[PDB]
RNA sequence: GGCACUAUGGGCGCAGCGUCAAUGACGCUGCCGGUACAGGCCAGACAAGAAACACUUGUCUGAUAUAGUGCC
């Protein structure tokens, strides 16, 4: 139960940077099992990327990242290290070191992995949203309720919060997942299904809030009549 | 050269109680070293079959390793609600080390036709110069559907991009949102702007349109 | 790769010197090439050590091998 390994120090980095991430283990003494590098792209899957060996300190890579990444490990300090070089967009990922087991009990299998750091490569600066409204009317109709929505327009880095009435408003909801924009930036839209008849008698405000720009922006969303 | 894993089925969607089995093959010889996980949505994986059949320790019995050669398929022999969740192969044969793409199991419910809205520009975004022609899928099942973006009839490629929701927690539905984006002047070149939907449940393709200036 | 044929500087002939090559091959002599037992040692294989490689320690293959050719 007790063991248990804490990645640390990823973030943001210009293409071309460098960055060390940590990973520090408890529970047991990390010089007798073999420790690695796992990646994990924005909605990918895991991409395996390096390693090194108990008792020999021999290192492993992918051939994705050979020749810029320096797997190693710390055992005075019970932790593994990945320094990365030249970084491209290509990594920008979520990032596990992970424990492959003892080898009589879990083959080679990985039974303990860290929680992961994000690791965000980009050119972009910082930039808080647009918001333009979905305007709800016909062609937005179906029958007893409609749709309508904001669109939260070039902003970066991740994560925004987008809550309607201040939080009031929550089922029927969507907030959709982020788009990388080919600029560099993020894009996304947030919709609501409402009953129709509501159009006239209920205000709703999409709240888009962007903490790394420190913007905070209400859209009232009004329908489109004729 | 490296080792390639292949996964099959890519999703997978199952109801509790299915037998369900994951298939994976990889392009060479890699004995056993073969580790199955579970990965589920935000969290970070977990072992369950190591050595392409040994069920790792205390990983409940329902899951089950196996090989034939190249071929490995993760088995569950009755599927249980926490299941639902994205499936990992794993050769440690060699180095490099070598993941398969991944097999995600979603909760296999009755088809549910989408229900189609569109968006014009708003004033606003038209005002900065750009225009984005929003179309939303709404509660749909199952995932798979064909969103075609016409102005004035000509096909869109290349100009539109999509997102989707996870499968919902109540209605086990998904919702998708396609978005067309044009320079402000592409947008006032043309007149109708169509969103062409396409799914199991509809009989035919459905389009939701509008006209660049309509009340 | 397997088979069949054919041949057989110790699995470790070197003073070695080169060369390709990043380390085994290759070439070039020169001695010695007698015979067998070696010791020792090395390499491959495997196993275990908290252990993919490396290491340690254990057995095992090193004419059941090695090589040229022929053949599918």
């Amino acid at each position: 139960s007790e063991v248990q390994l804490v990645e640390s120090g990823g973030g943001l980095v210009q293409p071309g940077g460098s960055l060390r991430l940590s990973c520090a283990a408890s529970g047991f003494y990390i010089s007798y099992s073999s420790i690695h590098w796992v990646r994990q792209a924005p909605g990918k899957g895991l991409e395996w990327v390096a390693s090194i060996s108990p008792y020999s300190g021999s290192t492993y890579y992918a051939d994705s990242v050979k020749g810029r990444f320096t797997i190693s490990a710390d055992t005075s300090k019970n932790t593994a290290y990945l320094q990365m070089n030249s970084l491209r967009a290509e990594d920008t990922a979520v990032y596990y070191c992970a424990r492959q087991g003892y080898r009589r009990r879990s083959g080679r299998g990985f039974d303990y992995w860290g929680q992961g750091t994000l690791v965000t490569v980009s050119s972009a600066s910082t930039k808080g949203p647009s918001v333009f409204p979905l305007a709800p009317s016909s062609k937005s109709t179906s029958g007893g309720t409609a749709a309508l929505g904001c669109l939260v327009k070039d902003y970066f880095p991740e994560p925004v919060t987008v809550s309607w009435n201040s939080g009031a408003l929550t089922s029927g909801v969507h907030t959709f997942p982020a788009v990388l924009q080919s600029s560099g930036l993020y894009s996304l839209s947030s919709v609501v299904t409402v009953p129709s008849s509501s159009l006239g008698t209920q205000t709703y405000i999409c709240n888009v809030n962007h903490k790394p720009s420190n913007t905070k922006v209400d859209k009232k969303v009004e329908p489109k009549s004729c | 050269s490296d080792i390639q894993m292949t996964q099959s089925p890519s999703s997978l969607s199952a109801s509790v109680g299915d037998r369900v089995t994951i298939t994976c093959r990889a392009s060479q010889s890699v004995s056993s070293a073969v580790a199955w996980y579970q990965q589920k949505p935000g969290k970070a994986p977990k072992l369950l079959i190591y050595s392409a059949s040994s069920l790792y320790s205390g990983v409940p019995s329902r899951f089950s390793g196996s090989r034939s050669g190249t071929d490995f398929t993760l088995t569950i022999s009755s599927l249980q609600p926490e299941d639902f969740a994205t499936y990992y192969c794993q050769q440690s044969y060699s180095f490099p080390s070598t993941f398969g793409q991944g097999t995600k199991v979603e909760i296999k419910r009755t088809v549910a036709a989408p229900s189609v809205f569109i968006f014009p520009p708003s004033d606003e975004q038209l005002k900065s110069g750009t225009a984005s022609v929003v179309c939303l899928l709404n509660n749909f099942y199952p995932r798979e559907a064909k969103v075609q973006w016409k102005v004035d009839n000509a096909l869109q490629s290349g100009n539109s991009q999509e997102s989707v929701t996870e499968q919902d927690s109540k209605d086990s539905t998904y919702s998708l949102s396609s978005t067309l984006t044009l320079s402000k002047a592409d947008y006032e070149k043309h007149k109708v702007y169509a969103c062409e939907v396409t799914h199991q449940g509809l009989s035919s393709p459905v389009t939701k349109s509008f006209n660049r200036g309509e009340c």
